[PDB]
């Protein structure tokens, strides 16, 4: 329950 | 020439031990720096290195687009680059490892002319390594996105190492405080029941964030990340790793053409290297003091270095320049600026050592820092 | 309980500034280290940091089985931890990383009752992702030993890096202190002909060993690989980069299942986030300030950390002792065995650090350290 | 021309 995403992949982020 | 530098750094997954002598060192002498970082302990640390730091994750917010965030954290670091600062981005583990902003902002500060350098760091892979006790070199490893993996259908091999990263977050495009649900979960546990079977193992590893914590090193069949009370155990900071099904035979074609032969000496594919991989399914025990291993080890009463062996001698003044290379940006920025310069201005280097530094050739340091033998030039293939 | 331990930890790649800072700490705790690094500099900052250091390369010898020397390396750890000592064993990049003797010394000591850890460290894969400006998470990673990726027939995929170590000694089982001609190189540059195309490109990395020295990034095509002056260029240090060749199109189905919908807003597989990989053949530029960039960061005025953000809100004497924690090993070793005792003797802990560092709770320290809102514990997943 | 081979794999190394 740290959440420190930093990267999504083409067709999820936008 | 230019007036500006970025350079992006790691901090490790456990909090502050796991940052490289380097990384720290660009910390300390950065104008200007910001970070994302997942401990306070870590985050207190950089704070107490330098007085100008800015905390990149007050750019996240409920429902707002990770893209947009990522491109706000990566323009707020080249616009200190564009007025002429050297600045330093901070990101935890290895910078570049599963991170958009990182590499977003390096690229644009390359494109307009400016110094621009990812130092590497230890990632969340690297600790996996080290505490599930496997090397990717055996046998191979795979390594996805968890939403990637899905959503391109990566290729599995059942003979290599499988590692997904972010799998707490399958398909999700945004943020939010409090983490997420992870509802699309049960699509990744299908797919990895059509690769490996209900009954297959996969470790949920979560690698220590505080030196005094162990990591989760948690065994469950795909069957069992079903179960409710287990996929409420996947967050953040969750990885998992999937062990191979099975042992790759060897290909006769390139066992002759790599003349390892006769084939019939070669081992069975179930012939391990002590120590065997403890994670994969009905892993045979494999003997540490084969007889061969025992010859070895009598072999060490009589060992001495061989005739080619190069000891170490160099001197205090050569080892401390070489550090203060390694450890002051502002040594190395002078020393790469005028080799000449910078050496002849090192005291107590032997005329060697200062000769070496004015060349600047890594095979020039190299014996002015170790005895070459006689014995190792007459065979040497470094043609001088 | 047991006397004696085991810690192997690396120093990553460029010489000094890439070990981490809890490599260090417990290289100079250790009562005795052992060894195996490639640049003089790394081996003489060793030395001044423990006065009891072996070097394991001069268990190397021509024509010596390296099994033979592993097997070697590993019992000279281990019969140290057998007499009760704390060992540390020191390897380059990352001591689990393409090593034996870490792997076998480690799980001969954790099978004999010892205390056994690996730190991770950064790998020259590691130095890629940062010198070849890739991510692995974009388009996935595979990694393989280049002799293994011949003789196992390891599958290679288009879409995805493909990393491939120890491309200088492909069939090589001994040693030589002057190198290998490498004369098998051939059959390895027949696969990647086979699996991409005579066109396609090779990157031939070697990450900077010395501080000052720029890494080589050369781009061959695989045809140039047959080139004996290019074949000449590969050494004992030399890794292979391959780009991907093709990008993959999306699953409709788990496109449907993650509801990635309206499918018609899914960018096209051409689609790429900026910035591109610059590797990959007829890579089409990517603009880094599109529309939605450029709004993004016009939201930067306006901005405020939002409500649920949780500010650093700590004090020296918690900043200290965490700090101490993750750069001591005794004084790990000391909290490790008793919180309470250790807490109630830190100076200058407020009540709720005391009470924090008493428990070890990850999640007690962090709410010492930041500031949690009522808006973030409203919401907050934490049931408690 | 480092020559820092820890590692060998099973078919080649014995
Ligand atoms: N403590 C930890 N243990 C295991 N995996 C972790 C981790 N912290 C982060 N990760 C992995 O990293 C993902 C975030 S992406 C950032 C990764 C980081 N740059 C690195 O070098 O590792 C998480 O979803 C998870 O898969
Ligand atoms: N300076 C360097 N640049 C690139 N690859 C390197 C390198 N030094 C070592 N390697 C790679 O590592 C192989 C040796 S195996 C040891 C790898 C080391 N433990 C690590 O963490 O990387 C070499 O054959 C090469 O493929």
């Amino acid at each position: 329950f740290p959440w420190v995403i930093v990267f999504g992949v083409i067709g999820v982020i936008g | 020439t230019k007036a500006g530098s970025l350079t992006i750094v790691g901090t490790g997954i456990e909090s502050i031990g796991q940052m490289t002598l380097q990384a720290l060192s660009y910390i300390e002498a950065a104008a200007k720096v910001f970070y994302c970082v997942i401990d306070p302990a870590t985050e207190a640390f950089i704070l107490t290195k330098n007085k100008n730091c800015v905390d990149l994750y007050q750019y996240y917010d409920n429902g707002k687009s990770r893209l947009n965030t990522y491109t706000q954290m990566s323009e707020l670091m080249v616009r200190e680059v564009r007025k002429g600062l050297d600045v330093v981005g901070v990101f935890y583990g290895h910078p570049g490892v599963f991170v958009n902003p990182s590499h977003r902002a390096l690229a644009i500060a390359k494109s307009e002319g400016y110094r621009a350098r990812m130092l590497p760091g230890v990632s969340a892979e690297d600790c996996l390594f080290a505490d599930l006790c496997i090397d990717p070199s055996n046998p191979g490893c795979l390594t996805y996105e968890a939403s990637d993996f899905l959503i391109r259908d990566r290729p599995v091999s059942i003979h290599s190492h499988l590692v997904l990263f972010q799998v707490g977050c399958v398909g999700i495009a945004d943020f939010n405080f409090t983490g997420f649900d992870n509802n699309k979960f049960g699509v990744l546990v299908d797919r990895l029941e059509q690769e490996y079977g209900a009954e297959h193992p996969v470790v949920h590893y979560i690698a220590a964030m505080m030196p005094h914590q162990d990591p989760v090193t948690d065994k469950y069949t795909v069957a069992q990340l079903r179960e409710p009370e287990i996929a409420k155990r996947v967050g953040g900071v969750s990885t998992f790793y999937i062990p191979p099904k099975a042992r790759k035979a060897s290909n006769l074609d390139i066992i002759r053409r790599l003349e390892l032969l006769p084939a019939g000496q070669v081992p069975d594919k179930k012939a391990r290297i002590y120590p065997a991989n403890q994670w994969e399914p009905d892993v045979p025990e494999v003997e540490p003091y084969r007889p061969s291993d025992q010859a070895a080890i009598a072999q060490l009463a009589d060992h001495a270095p061989p005739e080619q062996y190069q000891p170490l001698a160099t001197s205090k003044a050569m080892s401390d320049v070489m550090t203060k290379l390694a450890l002051d940006p502002k040594a190395l920025a002078d020393y790469k600026a005028d080799h000449r310069a910078f050496a002849q201005s090192v005291p107590d280097l032997t005329p060697q050592e200062r000769a070496a530094l004015e060349l600047g050739d890594s095979w020039a340091i190299r014996c002015a820092m170790k005895n070459m033998p006689s014995s190792l030039l007459d065979a040497a293939r470094e043609s001088g």
